[PDB]
RNA sequence: UGACAGACUGAGAGCUCUUUCUUGAUUCUAUGGGUGGUGGUGCAUGGCCGUUCUUAGUUGGUGGAGCGAUUUGUCUGGUUAAUUCCGUUAACGAACGAGACCUCAGCCUGCUAACUAGCUAUGCGGAGCCAUCCCUCCGCAGCUAGCUUCUUAGAGGGACUAUGGCCGUUUAGGCCACGGAAGUUUGAGGCAAUAACAGGUCUGUCAUGCCCUUAGAUGUUCUGGGCCGCACGCGCGCUACACUGAUGUAUUCAACGAGUAUAUAGCCUUGGCCGACAGGCCCGGGUAAUCUUGGGAAAUUUCAUCGUGAUGGGGAUAGAUCAUUGCAAUUGUUGGUCUUCAACGAGGAAUGCCUAGUAAGCGCGAGUCAUCAGCUCGCGUUGACUACGUCCCUGCCCUUUGUACACACCG
């Protein structure tokens, strides 16, 4: 729910990865889930750790959160 | 100005009872809240009573609050009582 | 860009003056030590001063130290 | 005899508001009512953005003003006179309460 | 019936209207603020000022006048609202009170220096951690100038400004110009909250003494 | 079923299905309209009145209580105002109206009390069968 | 036909929430209305 | 004092006139004085705001030096985003600014709860089916939770360079590595010092001094026009110059917010119907996590159509006509429909903005608003190249030095 398109897909990725790890940890074995932990994290860390990036807000004096308006002297 | 004695009487009967009166700068209403008058007499007869300082006045940003004085109660008692 | 200001360092030295045997090396233990022995107005300043006092420990415990005086 | 009542309760300040929330919950639970709450309902953020200059000179500078209006709702199962037995305790400044009789 | 956003905005505006309007009436009494409290079947407005028998008048006639005019202007239910005019607990820390006090000392013709330090010494003897008075305008000369007078502690940036800085601005209607007054008072930490604000300024540490056993 | 079938091929299969599975009435303005104000040409396909209906079939399938305006909005798009900045523009009313009326006339969908359009059970049967008959 | 409640002028109004005050009067009285400026 | 009729004038302004009726001490006349002014003066000013100046800077008390303006403290050096700190020290001890502070965002399977939030299970229903049950997906309800992970919002917790290595007087710190959600104070803002400007604002203000005006008015109201005029020059922008595209189907994903008694349903408008559209009719819902909207946004994705052509790029211009807002649409308010199909081949000299969910692309909401959003402020969606530097250009801060400058090199 929510997001865009690629955001939702990467959220799928994270959700299924963490769901498999949590299911294994609580219902299989901690050493068993540790292999899943290492397979996932060796390829990438972003499967398991949320990404703290957000569209940071837009400030006055420009259209854009970091740019400004084109500036004229004469 | 033009005023009817009945207009000025419904002013005096109202002021004797209340002692305060508020106008509004919203002009051309023909019906002040709580009395019946075209809002020109409300502003300007109490302007006259301020000129005679029977009523002392605080302007309050086009809200025109007036509260009558013990001199003006004598003025109106000299009329109706 | 992490240099501690005087409100930090003065307080760290002053608290380490008085409370030595009652506070230790571990950062989190010093946090909770400082909770009962001082009143501050921000958890981040609390963490800041506790984290300065902890390496004040790690320097005192091995050699002598400047003005701060302990019986 | 035992009916269902709503109390809705809003404010501007969280620290003021939560004191009232704990107030009514304990007022009910001293007398063992069937309560559920205090449901916390998403904060309204009133906002007005204004050019802080009064004449329109100098670099364009805006300032963003905002109120935060906080909404709380609690359900009680008691008679309205039993409710008035509770809701005569002191009410903190600024908070508003709007008890209503529901289905 | 109205929405809550609108109700809260309207009550803010109503508060603004009283707090502004009462300035012409209670100027020569040290008006300092009003607080509007919501009470059952009744409406309460605590004006706070410096003279009860002058705000009340004689046998509470003037507060009758004002409560009636507020009644009638803001169309309350009759006997709904009435106003008590209670005394400020302390008068030397109310920036508004000082603003109109200096306004009267300065309309009276009192010299600028004597008046301004009359404000400063009074504020300090009233136990204020710090104060400044800024006067701007055409005093005794044509080209405008600012006389700034300071004393004691003072904070000006960050959040605790709203917490501690009691600041007012007023105009003076002396001939050949207008003379503006700014009065800033820094408050002291009274955790009881009766006089000074409860929460302390966030540049303070109080290491407690080591009680011994 | 239809949630298992690729969302495009189900539309194709059902578009052929409501061609060969009997027939109905059809307005005599279908080969004129643009189906939306921001469009520029009428649909390049001939049986667009049928692919449209196949799509709007599964809309009421997988969502309930949809009005005509909901379809106007769902079938709007980007309107290029010329030199103005482009915007979002809702689609046409009559085209969706006659799709819904046609499907109602076959009883696939029907107007619900409390408002909206909901599928019927035998329409559900039909959509599930045609979904199952796709690779 | 519409002005400030405060100054009664015809520009710079803030119609939103029904204030009926201009951008200047609004700031001048903003803090007592309650528009705490957290950011 | 108001007015019938007729002339006058748009005027259904009795303003004036022919006409005699009505009100009655309210007036009218004259002298003063005020009142009102988006009139002048921002070079008389208050306030507010901007800027100097986003940098780290500033001022006392006592003491030292100097006849004195003044200087020291406020620094040799190291370090830091920082007058940040270590330390040095005729200074000592302090006051602001920095930091600290507050707001938003990011972490919490930890706590408080939530039929105006949502899972989860079962109970039936509907449809697919080794159909008889099961299994998959939807619908509805509850004394279903020994439900709060998703949603909300409170209290809290969390980061401290804490841990390790190396450099550094092994001080201040820096660079690196594990861990961790977070190791440019974690990201972005709010607030923000002394001194100043003849910076802007007398057109925000019953804020204002002085002048001018004050009835035949620069006062107030109305009508019509004007602010939009166009040989032209400049500034911020929008649309493009296409194939990484346009067109036409199919596919489906947010966030920020918004919604006066608005009268006889009325601001957001769901739903049914008519219409190609535009937009109309009827039932209604919502003062709101309740109805709008669980925002069904676009870009993008997919399948075809156009195939290098000023073409189906482009939508400038102009004609015909239709409906809504409005008491009024003309110098077309706006929105449709058909047609008209311009320049524009990636833009000279020059110049601007930008270092991570950032630039850029894409849409939404709000402000204005009866209608008009190419603008401004917010919001999310997709999402990078480059660098992690230097004082070369433009500027800033400190120290030293030079000065015939002080309105200060525009000397
Ligand atoms: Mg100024
Ligand atoms: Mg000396
Ligand atoms: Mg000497
Ligand atoms: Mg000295
Ligand atoms: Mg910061
Ligand atoms: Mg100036
Ligand atoms: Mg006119
Ligand atoms: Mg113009
Ligand atoms: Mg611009
Ligand atoms: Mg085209
Ligand atoms: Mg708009
Ligand atoms: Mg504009
Ligand atoms: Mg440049
Ligand atoms: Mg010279
Ligand atoms: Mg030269
Ligand atoms: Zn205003």
């Amino acid at each position: 729910r929510g997001g865009g398109k690629t955001s939702q897909i990467y959220s799928i990725r994270q959700a299924i990865a963490k769901s498999l790890v949590a299911y294994y940890q609580k219902y299989v074995d901690e050493a068993a889930k540790k292999e899943v932990k290492e397979i996932f994290a060796r390829y990438d860390r972003t499967l398991l750790v949320a990404d703290p990036r957000r569209c940071e807000p837009k400030k006055f004096g420009g259209r854009g959160a970091r740019a400004r308006f084109q500036k004229s002297y004469r | 100005m033009i005023i009817s004695k009945k207009n000025r009487n419904e002013i005096c009967k109202y002021l004797f009872q209340e002692g305060v009166l508020y106008a509004k700068k919203d002009y051309n209403l023909a019906k002040h809240p709580q009395i019946d008058v075209p809002n020109l007499q409300v502003i300007k007869l109490m302007q006259s009573f301020k000129s005679k300082e029977y009523v002392r006045e605080t302007f309050s940003w086009q809200h025109y609050y007036w509260y009558l004085t013990n001199d003006g109660i004598e003025f109106l008692r000299n009329f109706l009582n | 860009g992490r240099v501690r200001t005087k409100t930090v360092k003065k307080t760290s030295r002053q608290v380490i003056e008085k409370y030595y045997s009652r506070m230790t090396l571990d950062f989190h233990t010093n946090k909770k030590v400082l909770e009962e022995v001082s009143i501050l107005q921000s958890k981040r300043l609390r963490n800041k001063v506790a984290g300065f006092t902890t390496h004040l420990m790690r320097r005192i415990q091995r050699g002598p130290v400047r003005g701060i005086s302990l019986k | 005899v035992q009916h269902r009542i709503r109390i809705t309760l809003s404010s501007k300040s969280v620290k003021n508001l939560e004191k009232v929330c704990s107030d009514l919950v304990k007022g009910a639970k001293e007398k063992q009512l069937k309560v559920k709450g205090p449901v916390r309902m998403p904060t309204k953020v009133l906002n007005i953005t204004t050019r802080k200059s009064p004449c329109g000179e100098g670099t364009n500078t805006w300032d963003r003003f905002e109120m935060r209006v906080h909404k709380r709702v609690i359900d009680l199962v008691s008679s309205p006179d039993v409710v008035k037995q509770i809701t005569s305790i002191t009410i903190e400044p600024g908070v508003e309460v709007e008890v209503t009789i529901s289905d | 019936q109205i929405s809550k956003k609108k109700k809260f905005v309207s009550d803010g505006v109503f508060y603004a209207e009283l707090n502004e309007m009462l300035t012409r009436e209670l100027a020569e009494d040290g008006y300092s603020g009003v607080e509007v409290r919501v009470t059952p079947m009744r409406t309460e407005i605590i004006i706070r000022a410096t003279r009860t028998q002058n705000v009340l008048g004689e046998k509470g006639r003037r507060i009758r006048e004002l409560t009636s005019v507020v009644q009638k202007r803001f169309n309350f239910l009759e006997n709904g609202v009435e106003l008590y005019a209670e005394k400020v607990v302390n008068r030397g820390l109310c920036a508004i009170a000082q603003a109109e006090s200096l306004r009267y000392k300065l309309l009276g013709g009192l010299a600028v220096r004597r008046a301004c330090y009359g404000v400063l010494r009074f504020v300090m003897e009233s136990g204020a951690k710090g104060c400044e008075v800024i006067v701007s305008g055409k005093l005794r000369a044509q080209r405008a100038k600012s006389m700034k007078f300071k004393d004691g502690y003072m904070i000006s940036s960050g959040q605790p400004v709203n917490e501690y800085i009691d600041a007012a601005v007023r105009h003076v209607l002396l001939r050949q110009g207008v003379l503006g007054i700014k009065v800033k008072i820094m408050l002291d930490w009274d955790p009881k909250g009766k006089l000074g604000p409860t929460t302390p300024l966030p540049d303070l540490v109080t290491i407690h003494p080591p009680k011994e056993e | 079923t239809v949630k298992d079938v690729n969302p495009h091929e189900f539309v194709k299969a059902y578009s052929a299905h409501l061609k060969r599975s009997g027939k109905m009435e059809l307005p005599e303005w279908v080969d004129i309209v643009k189906t939306a104000r921001f469009k520029e040409l009428p649909p390049s396909d001939a049986d667009w009145y049928y692919i449209r209906a196949a799509s709007m079939a599964r809309k009421i399938y997988l969502r309930q209580g949809i009005g005509i305006g909901g379809f106007q909005k769902i079938y709007g798009g980007r309107q290029r105002n010329g030199s103005r900045p482009p915007h979002f523009c809702k689609s046409s009313g009559a085209v969706s109206r006659n799709i819904l009326q046609e499907l109602q006339k076959m009883g696939i969908i029907d107007v619900d009390p409390k408002g909206g359009r909901l599928i019927t059970s035998q329409g559900r049967r039909d959509l599930d069968q045609v979904a199952g008959t796709v690779p | 036909s519409r002005v400030c409640r405060v100054c009664g002028n015809s520009h710079g109004l803030i119609r939103k929430y029904g204030l009926m005050c201009c951008r200047q009067c609004f700031r001048s009285n903003a803090k007592d209305i309650g528009f705490i400026k957290y950011r």
